[PDB]
């Protein structure tokens, strides 16, 4: 059977940058060619791979990550890149082979009051290795006096909100974000294009 | 894909009621929940929302500080609990589901899915079975006659016509809430005037919460 | 807290016509407003999302348009599964409020009513309490008043009305009203009436009876 | 043996529209994904678009996305290039590449002979040529300025003066015309006893001109 | 994007010599990197893809290597028909293909002197409005070479324009001319005119001028 690619690029609702949501796909024929002409996408770079050279190739595991940022940050979602998003919050390697693609959703994650349910890291100590993930809500210590869960003086939440409203410029409006991963193991392949 | 209510009935003005909702054949937590109430007979009245991780809550004037929504994702489940039942309560409660996840300023919200409706009666009394009285047809080519079903609670009652032979020209209307909390309604039907003398008219009235039946024969009113 | 005042309130239209109705809201509310269509004892079906948005599922007819402060619902030609009340709603702030609601009918020709009037039952009366009807049967359009003459007082504060639905067939209402008062308070009067006004009616029509003849 | 043959380049104002073709021959051209190259006088080169090789998806860099469209008729084996809504920034020689399809990736293996593509206002005006007079040899030689579009032929002679010739590429100046410099170094005893005659040719403007260039 | 840069940006080499080409990635683009040919007015021709492959039909001299950010192509032998510009080109981006700023080989002569003469405006021109002032530089090498224009001292900078010969085919030199507009009103509005030459053949920058 088909490929669940609808419920990902479809769904509803997204999730926050810094808990990116991941869609493991396997086991299922791929239809690409209808995929990527479905809706109107902003912003369409692949890399390590053609995106009409998918339906031919055959992968282990195919995955789908997908959240939701700004407009200024989409350029941050891609091999290389640094910033708050791809050091803090979602980090591509500088090998990754696969598609990123997304799409304006100012009509569909804006409120008159502000939507300010998307939250992205602003503060952590290291950066994130390649496809990591943390939802931790630990106080940031930005001082030399620990924090003990309080928030302070040198004492941060590590999540901001976004705060979309209709309004904005398109570089403060929300921007849903797809992610497409195709992993190579020696292992027998599950995902073949059609 | 369903909206199911439950916990509306019968309940005195003051006390308090726990409604509820189960969801089924989408993703509960994917979107807003709302109440909306229907007094029987008016428009709609939009009661309470709720975003989805409790994010947003939101009241209309009317019942807020008394009323109090909340969902259980892990049963798909939405809840009102109606503390401090008014009169002005009475109402279908429907169940409905959200376009999306905001209850504020979205303009993709709407109420794209609704339950059937829970029934939430405030008033006084007990139940109370009807008098049925005769609407006689009167001397001053068609003539109309009735029948009177006063004085009963709760809802409903059915009235038929010479037990279902008559069907052409009847009426019955929707019945009103009186101020002593017992409702009251009637019906009618128009017949030919030269039958009146030769054609025996009964009206069959039925309050099934009283057990109460009742045969009356409307005959023109002798002098 | 927002307004949203629907124009009619109440629409005739036949078959195959265009019926446009008007929506405004107290203050702007950009394109955040819905349109539904409700047939009585059913729930609201969604017709408009998004002022202009149709609703999947809902014919084509249907359409909507408008933004800010002014909107207008449109069905480009009328059908008779199209009777229903109308309500557009504002999603822009809180509390969700809806608008009064406009009444779609299917048109007729003007018809007027047959009036009748019923004494209370000599077996009510026993009971302490005396219920006058009146009925008011099949006429055309609904907007009809129903005047209670007691020894010609007119009576306010102690009848009901009650209107039927309109009829699938001649497309008529029908109304009925019941006067109620005391034993004491009917062996008080003698004359009954119940005035009739209505648009098929060239002048008012009335019904009476004096108790006890 | 892998041909491309492009066509369709020449003049257009800024803001009008023009359409690029490329005439495949010799290979499978419905089975190879195709790409269109461009190059600025005088500048690098720049990957424009590329489209698949069933024609379904289609693929435009940032410079000329909304603005350019990619097409290919598998019937006439050709490639087309829809260049709408023409800036000066897309004044450059178009190329058509063919995908060399051996590797995941893109990469060009073969190029067409490319077609210029001049956005630009400026009417197709003649050239005004004058004349560099000499003040241990000697140089002399003529001015071609205000001319559009290139190119402009200049020789010595009538072609018989071929050796200490250096004519010099055009440069576009501030006045959307063109100014080319052509000069020719020539022992200074024949200097009264042989004449020097330039011989400027504008096959765009219909223009020849000779002009005698005299110490 | 991914920006490539190649170093050195001019080379000069005789035939035989080994020549190496440098091509340095903004970023890891593993060993998707690509050396192109390029004839003057002719169509680039691809030598290597994929860092280290041949092209069929490629001479064996051409050779590319390196993975990740740096990568070299190498001629081992050089040949007549080898002088050209040498881009190269970075497949890792699919969508977002960006090319190196080139290398051109050039053939190594031994260094040669300019010879400087200036051109003032032709009675014909003046009375057109317009006043073009020309200084050659014939016959040098290496290519690299500065003119400046000086008028009454004054540097003029933004106010002329420079062209460059490809490689003569007889002595392999290069002749530049630079031509400096400006109108009739700023023409008799200054009385000096000098065109400053600076080259490696040159022990001392060399002027030539005249006097209206």
């Amino acid at each position: 059977n088909l490929c669940p690619f609808g419920e990902v690029f479809n769904a509803t609702r997204f999730a926050s940058v810094y808990a990116w949501n991941r869609k493991r796909i396997s086991n299922c024929v791929a239809d690409y060619s209808v995929l990527y002409n479905s809706a109107s996408f902003s912003t369409f770079k692949c890399y390590g791979v053609s995106p009409t050279k998918l339906n031919d190739l055959c992968f282990t595991n195919v995955y789908a990550d997908s959240f939701v940022i700004r407009g200024d940050e989409v350029r941050q979602i891609a091999p290389g890149q640094t910033g708050k998003i791809a050091d803090y919050n979602y980090k591509l390697p500088d090998d990754f082979t696969g598609c990123v693609i997304a799409w304006n959703s100012n009509n569909l994650d804006s409120k008159v009051g502000g939507n300010y349910n998307y939250r992205y890291r602003l503060f952590r100590k290291s950066n994130l290795k390649p496809f990591e993930r943390d939802i931790s809500t630990e106080i940031y210590q930005a001082g030399s006096k620990p924090c003990n869960g309080v928030e302070g003086f040198n004492c941060y939440f590590p999540l901001q909100s976004y705060g979309f409203q209709p309004t904005n410029g398109v570089g403060y409006q929300p921007y849903r974000v797809v992610v497409l991963s195709f992993e190579l193991l020696h292992a027998p392949a599950t995902v073949c294009g059609k | 894909v369903q909206l199911v209510e439950s916990g509306g009935g019968l309940v005195q003005p003051g006390r308090s009621l726990r409604l509820s909702c189960v969801a089924s054949g989408f993703t509960f937590e994917d979107y807003a929940m709302h109440w909306v109430r229907q007094v029987p007979g008016k428009g709609p009245e939009w009661v309470s929302g709720i975003s989805w991780n409790s994010g947003s809550i939101g009241y209309a004037d009317s019942v807020k500080g008394r009323f109090t929504i909340s969902r259980d994702n892990a049963k798909n489940s939405l809840y009102l609990q109606m503390s401090s039942l008014r009169v002005e309560d009475t109402a279908l409660y429907y169940c409905v589901k959200d376009r999306h996840y905001d209850s504020a300023g979205y303009l993709v919200n709407g109420f794209h899915i609704w339950g059937q409706g829970t029934m939430v009666t405030v008033s006084s009394a007990s139940t109370k079975g009807p008098s049925v009285f005769p609407l006689a047809p009167s001397s001053k080519g068609t003539a109309a006659l009735g029948c009177l079903v006063k004085d009963y609670f709760p809802e409903p009652v059915t009235v038929s016509w010479n037990s279902g032979a008559l069907t052409s020209g009847v009426h019955t209307f929707p019945a009103v809430l009186q101020s002593s909390g017992l409702y009251s309604l009637s019906s009618v039907v128009t017949v030919p005037s030269s039958s009146l003398g030769t054609q025996t008219y009964i009206c069959n009235v039925n309050h099934k919460p009283s057990n109460t039946k009742v045969d009356k024969r409307v005959e023109p009113k002798s002098c | 807290d927002i307004q949203l005042t629907q124009s009619p309130s109440s629409l005739s239209a036949s078959v195959r016509d265009r019926v446009t109705i008007t929506c405004r809201a107290s203050q702007s509310i950009d394109t955040y407003l819905n349109w539904y269509q409700q047939k009585p004892g059913k729930a609201p079906n969604l017709l408009i999302y998004a002022a202009s948005s149709l609703q999947s599922g809902v014919p084509s007819r249907f359409s909507g348009s408008g933004s800010g402060t002014d909107f207008t619902l449109t069905i480009s030609s009328l059908q008779p599964e199209d009777f229903a009340t109308y309500y557009c709603l504002q999603t822009y702030s809180y509390p969700v409020t809806f608008g009064q609601g406009t009444k779609v009918d299917i048109k007729r020709t003007v018809a007027a009513p047959s009036v009748f009037i019923f004494p209370p039952s000599d077996e009510q009366l026993k009971s302490g309490t005396a219920s006058v009807v009146c009925l008011l049967n099949n006429f055309y359009p609904r907007e009809a008043k129903v005047q209670w003459k007691v020894d010609n007082a007119l009576q306010s504060g102690n009848s009901q009305e009650s209107v039927t639905e309109q009829d699938s067939k001649d497309s008529t209402y029908s109304l009925s009203s019941t006067l109620t008062l005391s034993k004491a308070d009917y062996e008080k009067h003698k004359v009954y009436a119940c005035e009739v006004t209505h648009q098929g009616l060239s002048s008012p029509v009335t019904k009476s009876f004096n108790r006890g003849e």
